[PDB]
């Protein structure tokens, strides 16, 4: 069973983040979440939207998320991150995320989760090739 | 972070306490003491200790269902945990204590491939952060702590060391019935 | 009837009785009743009512398996129904009364958030059409008992159109939220 | 699980609809069904497809469908629809569908299902915007 | 031969025998056995015989768990078999002996809508490549699976290079995990 | 769920291949596995991937496979092929896989199953349509 939850509004909210900012993302970048599966940021954003809808309009019980989890997040992504974790290969914290912001025109690519190994993140040197590939894709969008 | 002269890197650290009302949140204060806060309401508190709390082998669980005093969320999470063990084949390891809805369970841990391996293997997955400190091997693992106790406690700031997040518990939902041995001829 | 330029709105609606052969199809009929058909021969009769057709609390389920006088698909459907309750803790709420292939199972439905909540939740997911908005923790339908029994098929439904989608919904989620009962499964 | 089941070369039948006379879609219209994870139409054609093969190839019982559910249709779309049913927004009963055939040729948009509101079908005005987006995407495809 | 001139076809062939350590492999021999590897050394023996060897209608499964003499991965495979059986109602058929850590299970196969059809369906799904030889089922006859042999004996065994009819293949077992607890009858009110 | 295992940098060898040696696929060709969901080659390479990452980096415990079966393959395609075998439609027992090659620069399609119909491998005349589809889709490189 593949995830299906089409998000609703994506523009981030100050409460969601740890440092209160009016972070916001273009519709063109966020539209990739509907089709791509392996992404981490899209699944957390689906969970955040689900929490927003539930706390806002619906009147705590665990059965709701327990039945509706797989529409919001592909559990096998969490499985894959656990498999990465048991090996010494870096894994995804789901905590810190990175992206290339185009300051001039304002457009921005889909963020990816910053990897972690041995309790510390990789300071832009182990995975800079991934950032280069993302920048190449961003140039391809031009 | 000057990449291509045109782009810059901006990190995105997500606060995770916003998800408190909709699903459980996992924290790890000590190296050992995991915490599972469902909300501001009472939540689970997982400990590794050498000191016992049960000291009796009976787990009157069906009676606890009959009385129906436990909070439903806590019983849901503990059922998720007990079913999520990869390979449970010693009934003697489990030992419960239910009275007036109190949630109190003990797993006895005492060379490899035993109930302790599976129980602790599921234990580290409640939270990724703060658990591994308690890589070469994961299928065959053990820890010097002798007992795994599970209790209910009110919500205090039990998330000093590790960041709150629901990743581990959401991970275990699919795996709840993934690996169970038959114990009866007709299930 | 052109909406945008040279593109016109046209609609098609699917037959669903054409899907009779393979899987069960669910209807509503009245406000209370809701119905299932396994093909064109037999089906299940999910009723809500005040009257209790069976009184004894026993459920000789293993004996019912032993005698094997039942129809396999029908009790498979009720097994999907019972397993798919979110949190079934009060074990005495059910009453089965299997005898000679009869499937006359009963569920008792008597601040909130009891077993009746989960029973009505699984009910409304089973027969999606016409189960009837903010209440999710406490459905609490006024009817006092739920009954499931086998029924020879006929034209039992004209109100709500048939559809398997509720049963395909409940087919998944068979073993989520269920509480542990035995110490060692 | 995914929608691994394929569609036999596809054309709907008179018996399979009511007030319908051999309405049948183009190959490019159904080509996206091997890619889209949120489409109800593709699920319904897959369903009637395996059924057509079930009578016309296979030799009642429920084992076959219960085996085949998660190869055929992703279950979580149905959970999604039920989830939207409880949150009071329009949901989908999988009954009535809408589509736009070009006047001068048979190339046709992929149908998306009519939305229902409180047991009554939603008016055209509420999802006229969705139809406009569909038409915009269709002219972009040209 | 060559399509569009420039394109020429080439073919890729896989050696599944390298999959032994990571996950189990099933393969066929002698028209009745259908042996399976769990790892490098040991495995199960999925034999069909007329001759019974468990003459008693007892299992002592809980005692088998308590003694814990058996090997864990083998009984994991047995459980994956059992919970994957669709529509299992009778219990007096299956006779199992776990004494001394030996893994022995004897499904009694002795109108096609019975336990026999389900267990043979699960059988052929596990040993996918090379199980048509076992079944006199026909084409498309998923309703009624039947076999002349009257029993199905699962037995612990050493490996000794038993693949003689079909190559190693994990596909049947790997595809058979998701059917566990997918079609099971209730047996108690509070499960 | 859906597959999430990433394919490590994916060229095979005689250690994991029966007859040929050092069959090595272009990165662009194997990149199709991230998007597509209903093909067997991606499942085989995911299998062989964590095979290498399990014999190395770790130290016959089957539990590791009993957890991540859905993250690492798509069981629904296996079950689809089993239903094909019951129906006696041509199926794929995950043994022999065909593709198109040309040595002017070495581009290659992502392989597809060589279907088996009579119990012996199906001759290319029967499925000439599908290979033709792959061929005239290959030319679309602009
Ligand atoms: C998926 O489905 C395909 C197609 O069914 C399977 O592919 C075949 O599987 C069979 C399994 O038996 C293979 O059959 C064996 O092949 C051996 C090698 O072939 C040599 O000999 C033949 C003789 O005609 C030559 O044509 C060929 O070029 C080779 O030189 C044979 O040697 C086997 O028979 C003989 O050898 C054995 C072992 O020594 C003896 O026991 C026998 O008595 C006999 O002398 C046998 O024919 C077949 O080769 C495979 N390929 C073909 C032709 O399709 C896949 O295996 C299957 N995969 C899965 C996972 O299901
Ligand atoms: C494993 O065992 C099964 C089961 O056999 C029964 O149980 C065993 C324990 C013994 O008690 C048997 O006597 C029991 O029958 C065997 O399957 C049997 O296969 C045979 C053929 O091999 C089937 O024979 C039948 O023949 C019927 C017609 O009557 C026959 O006899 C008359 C009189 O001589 C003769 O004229 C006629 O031509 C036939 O030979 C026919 O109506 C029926 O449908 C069937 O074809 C028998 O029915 C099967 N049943 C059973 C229960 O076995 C397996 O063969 C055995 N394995 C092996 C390897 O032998
Ligand atoms: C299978 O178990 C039965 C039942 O034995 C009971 O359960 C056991 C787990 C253990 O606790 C026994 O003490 C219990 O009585 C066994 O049948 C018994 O066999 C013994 C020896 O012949 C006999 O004295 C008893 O009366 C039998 N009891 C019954 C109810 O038949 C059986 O032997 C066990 N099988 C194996 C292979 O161990
Ligand atoms: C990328 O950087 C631009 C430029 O700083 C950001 O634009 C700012 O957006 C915030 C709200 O998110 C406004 O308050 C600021 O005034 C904007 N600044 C300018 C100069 O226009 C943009 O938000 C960044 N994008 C992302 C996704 O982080
Ligand atoms: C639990 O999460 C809720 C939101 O889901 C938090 O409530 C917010 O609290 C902040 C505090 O500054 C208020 O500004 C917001 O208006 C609140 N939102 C709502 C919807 O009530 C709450 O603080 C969280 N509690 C904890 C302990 O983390
Ligand atoms: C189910 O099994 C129980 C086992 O106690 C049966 O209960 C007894 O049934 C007999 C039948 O002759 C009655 O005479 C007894 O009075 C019953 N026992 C008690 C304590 O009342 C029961 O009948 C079986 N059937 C059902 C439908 O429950
Ligand atoms: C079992 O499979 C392995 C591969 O998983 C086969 O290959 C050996 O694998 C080990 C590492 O696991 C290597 O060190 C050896 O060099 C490999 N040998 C060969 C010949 O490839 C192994 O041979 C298989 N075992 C059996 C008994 O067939
Ligand atoms: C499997 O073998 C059978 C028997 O040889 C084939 O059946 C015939 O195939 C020919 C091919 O020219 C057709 O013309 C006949 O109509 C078929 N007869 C029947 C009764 O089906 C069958 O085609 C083979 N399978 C293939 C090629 O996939
Ligand atoms: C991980 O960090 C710890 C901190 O104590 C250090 O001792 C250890 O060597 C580190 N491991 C690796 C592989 O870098
Ligand atoms: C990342 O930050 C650390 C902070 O101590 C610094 O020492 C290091 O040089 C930086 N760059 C790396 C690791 O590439
Ligand atoms: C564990 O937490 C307790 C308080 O709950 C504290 O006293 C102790 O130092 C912590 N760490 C341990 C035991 O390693
Ligand atoms: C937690 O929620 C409860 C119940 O709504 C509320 O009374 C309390 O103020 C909240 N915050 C806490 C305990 O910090
Ligand atoms: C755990 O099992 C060991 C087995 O020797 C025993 O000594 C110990 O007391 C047990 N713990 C409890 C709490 O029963
Ligand atoms: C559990 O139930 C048994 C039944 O015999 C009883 O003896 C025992 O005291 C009970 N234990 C607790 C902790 O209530
Ligand atoms: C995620 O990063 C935070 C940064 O403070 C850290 O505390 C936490 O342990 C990390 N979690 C994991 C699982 O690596
Ligand atoms: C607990 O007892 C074990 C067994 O002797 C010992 O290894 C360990 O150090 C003790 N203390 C703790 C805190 O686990
Ligand atoms: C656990 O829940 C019970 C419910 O009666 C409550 O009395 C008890 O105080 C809770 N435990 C703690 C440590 O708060
Ligand atoms: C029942 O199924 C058959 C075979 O698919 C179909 O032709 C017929 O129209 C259906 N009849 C009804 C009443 O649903
Ligand atoms: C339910 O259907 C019954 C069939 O006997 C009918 O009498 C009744 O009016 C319907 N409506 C109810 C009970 O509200
Ligand atoms: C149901 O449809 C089947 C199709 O085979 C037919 O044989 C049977 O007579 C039908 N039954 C009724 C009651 O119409
Ligand atoms: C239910 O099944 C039994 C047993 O086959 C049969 O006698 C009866 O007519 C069926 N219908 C009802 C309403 O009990
Ligand atoms: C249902 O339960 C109530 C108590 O909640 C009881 O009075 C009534 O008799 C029960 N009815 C049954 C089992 O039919
Ligand atoms: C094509 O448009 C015509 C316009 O008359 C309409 O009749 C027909 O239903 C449409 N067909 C499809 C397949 O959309
Ligand atoms: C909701 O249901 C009511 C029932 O009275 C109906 O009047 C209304 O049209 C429905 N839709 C909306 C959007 O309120
Ligand atoms: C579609 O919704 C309408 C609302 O009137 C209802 O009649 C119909 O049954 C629904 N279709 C289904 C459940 O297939
Ligand atoms: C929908 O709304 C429009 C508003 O102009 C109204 O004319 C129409 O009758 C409504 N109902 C329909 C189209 O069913
Ligand atoms: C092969 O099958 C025959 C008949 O069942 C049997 O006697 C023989 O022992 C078997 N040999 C092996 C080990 O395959
Ligand atoms: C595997 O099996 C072979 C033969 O039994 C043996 O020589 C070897 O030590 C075993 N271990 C490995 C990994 O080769
Ligand atoms: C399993 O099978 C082998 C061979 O049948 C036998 O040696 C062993 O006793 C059985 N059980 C154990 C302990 O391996
Ligand atoms: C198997 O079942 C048949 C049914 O006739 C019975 O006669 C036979 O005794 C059973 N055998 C065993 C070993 O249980
Ligand atoms: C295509 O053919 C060339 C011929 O040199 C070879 O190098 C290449 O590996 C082939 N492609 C594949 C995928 O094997
Ligand atoms: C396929 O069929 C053709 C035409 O009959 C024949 O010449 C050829 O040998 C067959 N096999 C292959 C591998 O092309």
């Amino acid at each position: 069973g593949t995830f299906t939850w089409t998000l609703s509004d994506y523009c981030l909210t100050r409460w969601m983040l740890i440092e209160a900012e009016l972070k916001c993302f273009g519709n063109t970048a966020v539209a990739k979440c509907n089709e791509k599966h392996d992404e981490e940021f899209c699944d957390m954003l689906r969970l955040f939207d689900f929490n927003k809808q539930a706390i806002q309009r619906l009147k705590m019980s665990i059965q709701l998320i327990n039945k509706a989890v797989n529409a919001l997040i592909n559990d096998q992504l969490i499985m894959k991150n656990h498999l990465r974790d048991i090996m010494c290969i870096p894994y995804c914290n789901y905590s810190k995320y990175w992206y290339l912001n185009h300051t001039t025109t304002g457009r921005t690519s889909l963020p990816k989760c910053w990897l972690v190994s041995n309790g510390s993140y990789l300071n832009e040197t182990h995975f800079s090739d991934d950032i280069e590939q993302q920048a190449d894709n961003m140039i391809t969008e031009m | 972070s000057l990449y291509k002269g045109v782009y810059e890197l901006q990190t995105l650290e997500l606060n995770m306490e916003t998800l408190n009302m909709t699903m459980p949140l996992s924290c790890t204060k000590n190296n050992s003491h995991h915490y599972i806060m469902v909300g501001n309401e009472t939540g689970l508190e997982l400990t590794l200790t050498n000191t016992s709390i049960i000291n009796h082998k009976f787990c009157n669980l069906s009676d606890a269902h009959k009385k129906n005093l436990y909070d439903h969320a806590l019983m849901s999470i503990i059922s998720t945990f007990h079913l999520s063990i990869p390979n449970f084949n010693q009934y003697e390891a489990m030992s419960c204590d239910f009275n007036g809805g109190k949630i109190s369970v003990q797993y006895n841990l005492s060379h490899c491939g035993t109930v302790a391996n599976g129980v602790l293997q599921t234990f580290m997955r409640m939270a990724w952060g703060g658990s591994y400190i308690a890589c070469g091997n994961w299928d065959c693992i053990m820890t010097s702590y002798q007992y795994l106790i599970i209790q209910n406690t009110t919500w205090e700031d039990h998330c000093q060391f590790s960041r709150p997040s629901p990743i581990g518990y959401l991970g275990l939902l699919s795996q709840r019935t993934r690996d169970i041995y038959i114990s009866r001829r007709l299930l």
